[PDB]
């Protein structure tokens, strides 16, 4: 269709406002392509010339599927701008056009539908919202509403999982909860799926799901997905690791029941491979993860022991990217807190000392707080064994000492008391 | 990161 | 407070 391409605004409002249906196609077409074009399109020259209503008025022409389509797309790509230039579609009437257009009988004109809605609901909660509001979810949900998903063509099926994963995403407020019970189902059911970007998003969406209040969390977790969770935590494809590690990761931060979910369903045996993984997101993540574990019970604790676990905290706190030390040394804060002074002592043994004390050179007042926390919680554990003083060697060796002394000197209030403290009743 | 909020077709 | 949720 070579005569549709590289049209100026102005051709293209010249065809749209003729009283020719075919060059009206013609036009929108135009329009679409400009709309397409690898590098920006212009959104804004074509919201000035006033043809999103046009554009939203073909969307209605069941008599033309081209111009639906194209129009569609032309939306689509509109919406797929600012929050302005969205806000634009929206203020257009296009949200119960396209979703009139989800039953349509031509695939890639529904499929066009979901994605521009999904385009409409990622811009944030008040859109998402309105979305649902216009009656999407049915449509959508009755498109998967088939016997076997892999005889979905793999383009559709990853565009409904997306535009799906939209829907459940952003927090202020959270999507209405029996929007999302009504989609959890079928949420389920895609994190089962083959395909890679299918898992990937479903997982996405599962995270979007478990982040927030634990009321929240429980409506996931009582679908029973965490085990599937787990497994898809030890996939190949990091696309998938990632989002499945968040989904276990903002579960953990529930009830000690909901972590005892992940941890039954065997997620603790993935972590040697977690904590030491190339990526230092999945890296700073997993022990994110592990210290909302070892904010746990200490049966939970132990579970974190008895996996060998400690000793990739102590790998961890001693070489690693600097936020994931960070998110070590809560980990670790968080063990002492908690633990029974036997855990207490398996953790010393490990050599969590060293590591520790190094960690007290850093410029960060919070993680200082953090560490010489810990430090507090280990000698009091050791003075319920008259063992103070072995400790307080330990930490002059390495030259803890030499670093608590220092920081006793501090700016920050809760810093150098908590040094003193220490210094006056341990050195 | 993240799946895209938006995604624009291309070409 | 000990489990700190997406405040990571």
């Amino acid at each position: 269709n070579q005569g549709t391409v590289n049209w100026s605004v102005e051709d293209i409002v010249k065809g749209i406002n003729s009283n020719n249906l075919e060059s009206q196609l013609q036009a929108t077409q135009a329009a679409r392509k400009l709309l397409s074009r690898e590098k920006q399109p212009p959104i804004d020259n074509i919201i000035r010339a006033g043809l999103i209503p046009k554009f939203v008025s073909f969307l209605g022409k069941t008599d033309c599927s081209p111009i639906q389509f194209e129009s569609a797309w032309a939306l689509t790509n509109i919406a797929s701008g600012t929050s302005e230039q969205t806000k634009a579609v929206v203020d257009g009437g296009a949200i119960p056009a396209f979703i009139s257009l989800l039953a349509s009988p031509h695939a890639h004109i529904s499929e066009q539908a979901v994605w521009a809605l999904g385009n409409i609901a990622g811009d944030g909660s008040a859109f998402r919202d309105l979305v649902i509001k216009h009656g999407a979810i049915d449509p959508l949900l009755a498109l998967l509403a088939v016997p076997d998903l892999s005889t979905l063509a793999c383009g559709y099926l990853r565009n409904l999982t997306w535009t799906l994963s939209n829907l459940c995403r952003n927090k202020n407020p959270a999507p209405p909860l029996d929007a999302v019970e009504q989609i959890l189902p079928t949420l389920v059911r895609l994190l089962h799926h083959n395909d890679p970007e299918v898992l990937a998003d479903s997982c996405w969406a599962i995270s979007y799901l478990t982040d927030g209040p634990n009321e929240r969390i429980e409506m996931v977790v009582k679908k029973g997905v965490v085990p599937q969770l787990v497994k898809l935590l030890g996939a190949t494809e990091l696309p998938i690791v990632t989002p499945a590690l968040r989904a276990i990761g903002n579960i953990v931060t529930g009830t000690d029941e909901q972590t005892q979910k992940v941890i039954d369903a065997g997620a603790l045996a993935v972590f040697p491979s977690l904590l030491t993984n190339p990526k230092t997101n999945i890296q700073k993540e997993a022990t994110w993860t592990m210290s909302n574990i070892t904010a746990g019970r200490q049966d939970q604790i132990q579970q974190v022991v008895n996996h060998g676990l400690v000793p990739f905290l102590v790998g961890v706190l001693s070489k690693a990217d600097f936020k994931t030390q960070k998110e070590a040394a809560w980990a670790i804060t968080n063990y002492t807190s908690g633990g029974t002074v036997e855990q207490i002592v398996y953790l010393v043994h490990c050599g969590i000392i060293e590591p520790l004390m190094n960690l007290l050179s850093a410029k960060d007042t919070k993680i200082i707080q953090v560490i010489l926390d810990a430090i507090s919680n280990i000698f009091q554990a050791a003075e319920k064994l008259g063992e103070t003083e072995k400790l307080s060697i330990m930490i002059e060796e390495c030259g803890g000492l030499d670093k608590i002394e220092a920081l006793q000197r501090h700016e920050n209030e809760s810093v150098y008391k908590a040094s003193l403290n220490l210094i006056e009743k341990y050195f | 990161a993240a799946p895209p909020k938006k995604k624009r077709k291309v070409e």
